[PDB]
């Protein structure tokens, strides 16, 4: 009697593989390409409730003059001190920057105003800055499309003779880094596809085999691709660069994995003498179930992102788990379809080598015999990378993460060969009353503020309305100069009601020392409007520092959060599939285990090795993907274990390792090398996430799952099971004769 | 109780399953280490085998003495015996 969904599965394979074909069809031709939806679809890189946008944003709706919360900055370069030809050109720049409303939406001219003048040159003259707040919030397309057009106003025109323009800024960085993660997907693919055929070839040995795989892989992937665009594209969700690349690469790698699991299932039992229709059946009953809580778990834990507050981790959550879903339908239903489709002709899907596996057989042997030694040598060897703590740093500049040629990159390097980074990551406070404040109780009331802002330790200068250039500037007449007038509207609020000041730290704002001081300056400016008539007053403060203090703020809550869910679910699902609350524990506990060596291997390679340090962002969007592959290798073998062990345990654990040991290495290898081939992309942080998941899962191939968990199984006995009742050996049997 | 031959067929089970060897090549004259070829590691297998499956334990350090095929039946008999 076979079971009804394989035998549907087999009676209909070329009806279930005409409509996969066509629904992924229809998919990937209804709606644009994963590269354009993303491009659309892209989101804002801060949450909408940070302090930071929103303090910048409140900035520009007192003075009236900006809606967005992100600008760029334009920096000018010549080889001699600029002179009279450079400020016309800055002029004629700054008129034609102001003309496209759309995109830019306010440009800040200091050098132009000889009040300011000063603070916006360089010391040698040869150098200035002007910011220009374009419209959009930081890495949503809009802000894209407004970095583009500010780049195209400023580079494409006439130049004086040795003068150059460069815009720079974080959302110029991020747009470059959408584009380059983009423009490299490409490059992602092919060589992961490479990589793959390649070592199929070499576990398969026959072309025909690795071709199918390669169909299924393909149809998962265009799947999973479509999906996503078809979503993206009726904004479902926003995406990022992150999102695609992790959604096409973790499709690859599951397709990949998937199809050997199955392929690896029928030709063991092809091997045990089982003709085509009993091997397809065994391996459905042997994989069936167990592909299916792969992928489970994969889209649950990429789902678990879903619930953290950083819109790029959030962001990625859904697209990966519902990507995840297609490729793991895809490879239940079209799976076995064309194993038995393409198995019915010929030598087809046969193995190649007859050849029994002897060193699985001396590792089992090795695992089941001395539990203990081989248990304390795997625990040493995934807690050694536990020593590359003390050294791991993170750094948060993504200058280094992105090709030395972007245009960011060389405006970041021609404004840094002028100004500090303090004086390109200025610190904006402003603060608001009810009250027309031009009089001279509160301009000296502002100057008070101003003082106690500057005698903070860590700050440089403080730009207001009294200090126009950092210094200080009541005679009565003075206030209608026709400079105090300027002064004034570059300074306070059309109808006077807040002041802005411009804090400049000393020495590096963009760290946990500006972060600190942030806290020191709007304590300071607390202090300052107590006891005056400023009381009354509400308090704004913003910048690239405080916005990557929020940042930082965030990033701990999002790696605990999404670490616990994905821990939980995963737990959850192995008991629901094991119906055994010890082997869910030591499933999940031995990758938690190996979570230590991976981060090791990965912070030796890129801090040490290479040289470039871990990107802040790597390791929340690496350990969901490690504990859910490494948690389903591990499933996979304790499933085929609980199918031998009825021979006994320590036994059926030497025939599950003989069972499952070559196909879930291959599997193991694929997936470690696919996310590896991440590296390849000219954006940093895309190759650093890839390579830790490559890293992890070869630990997980190698170690913990060869040598950890069947070893806890040994040790553990009767009680890995618990609490299903199973004898540690069966009755003794009288000798046969 | 078990007689000698009715354990060479438990044997060359076991012996079947852990290293490949066909059945009729086990005789209790032939050596593990210079006949059947048989490692070490591949001993351990086999009482791990016979340990589960008639439950005769025969522990790692006994495990090198025996050498063919003969001695691990009168180990195994000598065993059952003592009952
Ligand atoms: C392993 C052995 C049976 C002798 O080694 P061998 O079987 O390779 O000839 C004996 O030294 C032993 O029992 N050692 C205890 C465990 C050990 O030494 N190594 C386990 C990892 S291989």
């Amino acid at each position: 009697p076979r079971p009804r969904l394989p035998w549907f599965l087999r009676t209909f394979a070329v009806p279930i593989i005409l409509a996969w074909v066509a629904v992924v069809a229809i998919l990937n031709t209804v709606v644009p390409t994963l590269d354009e939806v993303g491009e659309m679809r892209a989101v804002s890189m801060a949450p909408n409730d940070a302090p930071s946008t929103l303090a910048i944003k409140r900035v520009g709706q007192v003075f009236e003059e900006y809606d967005t919360s992100s600008s760029v900055m334009i920096v000018l370069e010549g080889e001699e001190p600029l002179g009279i030809e450079a400020h016309a050109f800055y002029d004629k720049m700054v008129a034609d920057l102001r003309a496209d409303t759309e995109h830019v939406q306010h440009v800040q001219d200091f050098w132009g105003d000889t009040l300011t003048a000063s603070g916006a040159q360089s010391v040698d003259g040869k150098a200035a800055y002007v910011q220009v707040y374009i419209a959009g919030d930081q890495g949503e397309s809009l802000a894209n499309e407004s970095v583009e057009a500010v780049r195209k106003i400023a580079t494409e025109r006439e130049t004086p003779s040795g003068v150059k323009a460069y815009v720079t800024g974080a959302a110029a960085t991020s747009a470059d880094q959408r584009a380059e993660g983009d423009a490299s997907m490409k490059l992602i693919e092919g060589v992961t596809f490479a990589v793959i055929t390649v070592m199929l070839l070499a576990v398969y040995r026959s072309v025909i085999t690795t071709l199918i795989v390669l169909a299924m892989v393909v149809l998962g992937l265009s799947g999973a691709r479509g999906i996503v665009a078809f979503l993206g594209f009726y904004n479902v969700f926003g995406l990022t660069t992150f999102a695609t690349n992790m959604v096409v690469t973790l499709a690859i790698a599951a397709a990949t994995d998937y199809a050997i699991f199955l392929i690896g299932r029928y030709q063991e039992a092809r091997r045990a003498g089982e003709d085509r229709e009993s091997a397809y059946y065994t391996m459905f009953h042997g994989t069936a179930h167990v592909v299916l809580a792969s992928g489970l778990t994969i889209a649950g834990a990429t789902l678990c992102l879903h619930f953290t507050r950083l819109p790029y981790f959030q962001t990625m959550g859904v697209p990966l788990a519902i990507g995840m879903l297609i490729v793991v339908a895809a490879a239940l239903t079209a799976g076995p379809a064309v194993i038995s489709v393409v198995s019915r002709f010929g030598k087809t899907l046969e193995p190649k080598r007859f050849s029994r596996s002897p060193g699985w057989h001396r590792v089992g042997t090795a695992t089941v015999r001395w539990p203990g030694a081989i248990l304390v040598c795997a625990v040493v060897a995934a807690l050694i990378g536990l020593l590359a703590l003390p050294g791991y740093y993170t750094t948060y500049d993504d200058r280094r993460y992105l090709p030395d040629d972007v245009p960011a990159n060389v405006g970041y390097d021609a404004a840094f060969r002028h100004f500090s980074q303090a004086k390109m990551n200025p610190d904006l406070m402003m603060v608001e009353t009810d009250r027309d404040l031009r009089n001279p109780a509160d301009f000296l009331v502002i100057d008070k503020i101003a003082k106690a802002l500057k005698n903070v330790h860590g700050i440089a200068q403080v730009q207001t309305i009294t200090r126009p250039d950092g210094d200080p500037i009541l005679p009565p007449e003075a206030f209608e100069t026709d400079d105090f007038q300027r002064g004034m509207k570059l300074f306070m609020s059309p109808d006077g009601h807040a002041v802005r000041f411009t804090i400049i730290h000393q020495g590096d704002p963009l760290t946990e020392e500006g972060t600190a001081r942030m806290d020191e300056l709007k304590v300071a400016a607390a202090d300052a409007i107590k006891g005056t008539p400023f009381e009354g007053a509400r308090i704004y403060l913003g910048g690239s520092a405080a916005t990557y203090n929020d940042m930082q703020i965030g990033a701990d809550y999002d790696l605990i959060i999404v670490a616990a869910s994905a821990l939980i679910l995963i737990f959850i699902i192995m008991m629901v599939l094991t119906r055994a609350v010890v082997a869910a524990a030591v499933i999940v506990g031995t990758v938690v285990l190996s979570l230590a060596s991976a981060f090791g291997l990965s912070v030796l390679l890129w801090q040490h090795i290479v040289g470039i340090p871990l990107h802040w962002m790597v390791l929340p969007m690496s350990v969901i993907v490690l504990l859910a592959v490494g948690a389903d290798y591990n499933l996979l073998l304790v499933s085929r274990m609980k199918e031998e062990i009825h021979a006994g345990i320590r036994t059926g654990i030497i025939r599950a390792m003989v069972g499952t040991g070559a196909v879930v290495t291959a599997a193991g290898l694929v997936f470690a090398f696919t996310m590896a081939s991440m590296a390849v992309s000219s954006l940093i942080t895309i190759g650093q996430v890839g390579t830790t998941i490559g890293l992890g899962l070869l630990f997980d191939t190698l170690v913990v799952r060869s040598l950890m968990t069947p070893s806890i199984a040994t040790l553990l006995g009767r009680w890995f099971w618990w609490p299903q009742r199973v004898r540690e050996r069966p009755v003794p049997s009288k000798w046969p004769t | 109780a078990a007689t000698q031959e009715e354990i060479i067929a438990g044997l060359a089970e076991i012996i079947e399953e852990v290293t490949g060897i066909e059945p009729s090549e086990v005789t209790p004259e032939k050596s593990f280490v210079d006949d059947l070829d048989i490692d070490s590691l591949s001993m351990v297998e086999i009482a791990v085998q016979t340990e589960d499956k008639y439950g005769v334990k025969i522990p790692d350090e006994d495990l090198a003495g025996l050498r063919t095929v003969g001695d691990v039946v009168a180990y195994i008999q000598k065993l059952e015996e003592e009952n």
